RNA sequence: ACCGCUGAAAGCAUCUAAGCGGGAAACCUUCUCCAAGAUCAGGUUUCUCACCCACUUGGUGGGAUAAGGCCCCCCGCAGA
RNA sequence: CUCGAUGUCGGCUCGUCGCAUCCUGGGGCUGGAGCAGGUCCCAAGGGUUGGGCUGUUCGCCCAUUAAAGCGGCACGCGAGC
């Protein structure tokens, strides 16, 4: 049997990703694997191990041009019509740390534990993030072997 | 512009460019100026 | 054989890389370029400038003539003048410089004062002909082409303002 | 503590500790021997496989209870087909002494 | 895998070297000396590393 | 900035305007009634004012109320609304503890006047949505006035949201664009509004200079 | 859509590859309305703040109330 | 698929979506003088009437009109007529 996930068990760290020049899909793989918490070996679906994660810089996160003007983040509203077409770059013009967690939440599983691994990922436009009450350690990313 | 999707050259003087996307010609004489597509 | 034009600068002021960017000043005020990265331009020990990029791959090419072409726009902008000659083709114009700027009336009431950016000049020579001047020969065409664009091509009677001509159509008439 | 083997599974157990092991051809009292895939002092682990040919586990079969009421109900469908069939996995119980 | 790419090494790769040296613990107690004992289990993955040949020929 | 001011409506009249025209003018009493607590926008974000219009007694209010009143400097009045301003602070066009009239609105500045309605009940959908509602003679047998139908069979085997249907109307804020005051009365307080004012005779309603000049 | 400037590859010509500009009742804005159950459940401000019992001191329940609100009652051009 | 029931046409009421656009918006060409006109491109936000004959969709017509779309949704809509 395990001895991993019990009660009051698990441990939570903290992460800061600089979202500098990195692209969107290996970030937000990124901050998924460490939100989920399957950079822990001390892992159960069941449980929501997994650090904090911050994304910070994420105003500057690099997409391919060509897609920032094509790919389109649709929303209906259940009303008929309503169907709420919006690029992602308008959408970055606005909110990138929008665009960021959208991305990061579709990465995840798609149960309740979603939610509650999710109420744990923060990001932010510019350098500049609040939650430095902890000691954010900054993790970056890093392919591994093989 | 005529818009027919199979575009040729119809004098000595129209130019096969493309430009974006839709592959146009130009005899620098608005007669035709098709466009493909 | 596109690579046979090293620039050269007759004023030779400000002609040097400051990193991967090019500026010149002199007789005419200054300019900035952001040229991509895969360019090389250097200067030359004379004094004069020089450009390539040691990769030879299709995209070597595009930016070959374009960046050539756009630090010769630069320098031969600055120190040679760059300034195009319109002139009005029809009935009814006669000019107005007021400020600096152009007053247009042809063929319509409200006559429609031409907008003054940062950076051009208006010049007239008689009531049925005009140039504009600046230092960035796309920011004078642009305008050019802003000022062309007004009254659109008509070849029944021809009420062109025109790039000095360049051969405005013909009607077919009744 | 060592990953004995054996019935086919491996099981990670240091000394004095119970282990529900498949039905070992014995009886309570008498010990039994049971191979090893990797013991570890701590810092010093054992992977060298002839040096683990070497090292066996011992303990004292005891118990040789049996394992719990696995009901099955087999049943597809319209098919009308069921076959009801239940069972008790016989097990011993070990201690582990090496 | 988790305990692995603590250890800079892929689960694939450390497979292929708790194969090779031929430890023939399985998933099951691997995964539990990976829980208790980070200690054993870098040690079970250097003996992975010392298992590998020198590349992706072979 | 954009000059607002609060104020009830006292009800409708008939004005003779310069021409010898007809005004159907509305009156309202914005009267010099309307007190400040500004809304900077830097501890808020609003840049907004806040103004108090009403009189009430001590005892009427509660205490968290009254403590506002206080901390801003001024007795407490039984409406208290806000009005945002701009982009700007700007630090000198309002004041907490300042005192507003309907002075501003010059005699032809327009005004858009906003306020709650007058509840039109629980309306049914023609009351509420101008249904022409099937006939009343030709065999119709039960359903004069009544819907009629609400989409189609099977795709949609569902009603679509904001599906016209009946429902409590009325009451909802709403604002008449455009109302060009005739008079002000600064003199016994009311402000005349060549127009119609939503919202019951006697009520709260926040007159804002126009957007549409 | 179309128009255009600068401009190559491809010593030219090109609205295009880098670049920039025009451009419509269509898209986001602007406006009117809902809206923090926006569980990401916001904010500015104001008000009340020992408050007594028993345990397993405590937490934990209870009880008492503060400010507040409700229920009763008189009503409403607010309403099933 | 439904026969131990999936109520058929037209009208009404209420819609709603598509673009293959009738109008309104921007355009290119025109064998486009001006008025316009004819064809092609983009464009769905609104709008797209009233009657006579017909159970009639289909139409024909009268008077307009900016225009008087062409379709989908069980040839939308009968526990709504």
């Amino acid at each position: 049997p395990t001895y991993a996930p019990k009660a009051g068990d698990t441990t939570r760290s903290w992460y800061v990703i600089d979202a500098t020049d990195v692209v969107l899909g290996r970030l937000a793989v990124a901050a998924a694997n460490l939100l989920r918490g399957k950079h822990k070996p001390t892992f159960a679906p069941n449980v929501d191990g997994g650090d904090f994660v911050i994304v910070i810089n994420a105003d500057k996160v690099a997409i391919s041009g060509d897609k920032l003007q094509h790919k389109m983040v649709y929303r209906h509203s259940g009303y008929p019509g309503g169907l709420h077409k919006r690029t992602i770059g308008e959408l970055m013009q606005r909110h990138p740390d929008r665009v960021v967690e959208k991305a990061i939440l579709g990465m995840l599983p798609k149960n309740r534990l979603s939610r509650q691994i999710q109420r744990k990922l923060r990001v932010y436009a510019g350098p500049e993030h609040p939650h430095s009450a902890q000691q954010p350690v900054p993790y970056e990313l890093k392919q591994v072997a093989q | 512009v005529k818009v027919n999707p199979s575009v040729k050259p119809i004098c000595d003087k129209c130019r096969l460019i493309r430009r974006h996307g839709r592959v146009m010609v130009i005899c620098s004489d608005p007669r035709h100026k098709q466009r493909q597509g | 054989r596109i690579g046979k034009q090293p620039i050269p600068v007759p004023a030779g002021v400000d002609v040097t890389i400051e990193g991967q960017s090019i500026s010149v000043k002199g007789p005419k005020g200054t300019l900035g370029l952001t040229v991509a990265e895969p360019i090389k331009v250097a200067r030359n020990d004379d004094g004069a400038i020089v450009v390539t990029r040691p990769d030879d791959e299709r995209r070597n090419r595009s930016l070959h003539g374009l960046s050539r072409t756009l630090v010769s726009n630069l320098v031969t902008g600055v120190t040679q003048g760059y300034t195009t000659k319109m002139e009005i083709f029809g009935v009814g114009y006669r000019v107005q410089l007021k400020g600096s700027n152009l007053e247009f009336a042809l063929g319509y009431s409200h006559p429609v004062v031409i907008e003054a950016p940062e950076g051009i000049t208006f010049a007239v020579q008689a009531p049925t002909k005009f140039t504009v001047s600046g230092i960035d020969k796309q920011k004078v065409g642009q305008i050019a082409a802003n000022i062309r664009r007004l009254r659109r091509p008509d070849p029944y009677k021809g009420k062109g303002v025109r790039y000095e001509g360049e051969q405005i159509r013909r009607k077919v008439g009744k | 503590y060592a990953i004995v083997k054996t019935g086919g599974k491996q099981y990670k157990v240091a000394v004095g500790d119970v282990v529900k092991v498949e039905k070992l051809e014995s009886e309570q009292g008498e010990k039994v021997s049971l191979p090893v895939a990797l013991v570890v002092d701590g810092a010093t682990v054992t992977t060298d496989a002839k040096a683990l040919a070497k090292v066996a586990v011992t303990g004292e079969v005891l118990g040789h209870t049996k394992g719990p009421k696995i009901r099955i109900h087999k049943f597809k469908n319209k098919t009308g087909y069921h076959k009801r069939q239940g069972h008790r996995q016989q097990l011993t119980v070990l201690k582990v002494t090496g | 895998n988790a305990a692995a790419r603590l250890n800079d090494i892929t689960y694939n790769r450390l497979i292929q070297g708790l194969k090779a040296a031929g430890v023939e613990v399985d998933r099951k107690n691997l995964a539990d000396i990976a829980i208790s004992d980070p200690a054993a289990f870098t040690a079970l993955v250097d003996v992975a590393r010392a298992a590998l040949p020198e590349d992706v020929n072979a | 900035a954009r000059k607002g001011i609060l104020g009830t409506k006292l009800g409708m009249t008939q004005v003779f305007d310069e021409s010898n025209r007809v005004v159907p003018v509305t009156v309202v009493k914005a009267g010099p009634n309307v007190v400040t607590r500004i809304r900077t926008p830097e501890r808020d974000g609003y840049s907004a004012v806040q103004l108090a219009y009403g009189e009430i007694s001590p005892r009427k209010v509660n205490k968290p109320l009254t403590g506002q009143y206080t901390a801003a400097g001024v007795n407490p009045r039984r409406y208290l609304a806000e009005l945002r301003l701009d982009d700007s602070d700007a630090a000198t066009e309002y004041q907490v503890g300042q005192e507003l009239t309907a002075e501003i609105f010059a005699d032809g500045s327009y005004v858009d006047v906003t306020g709650t309605s007058k509840g039109k009940g629980f309306a049914g959908t023609m009351k509420r949505h101008g249904f022409r509602g099937q006939g009343a003679s030709h065999g119709a047998q039960a359903v004069h006035r009544r819907p009629g139908s609400i989409g189609g069979c099977a795709t949609p085997a569902r009603v679509f949201k904001g599906t016209r249907m009946a429902g409590r109307m009325g009451n909802d804020r709403v604002t008449v664009l455009n109302l060009l005051v005739h008079k002000v009365d600064a003199e016994n307080g009311v402000l005349l509004i060549k127009g119609a004012v939503p919202g019951r005779t006697g009520g709260l309603v926040m007159v804002r200079s126009a957007i549409k000049r």
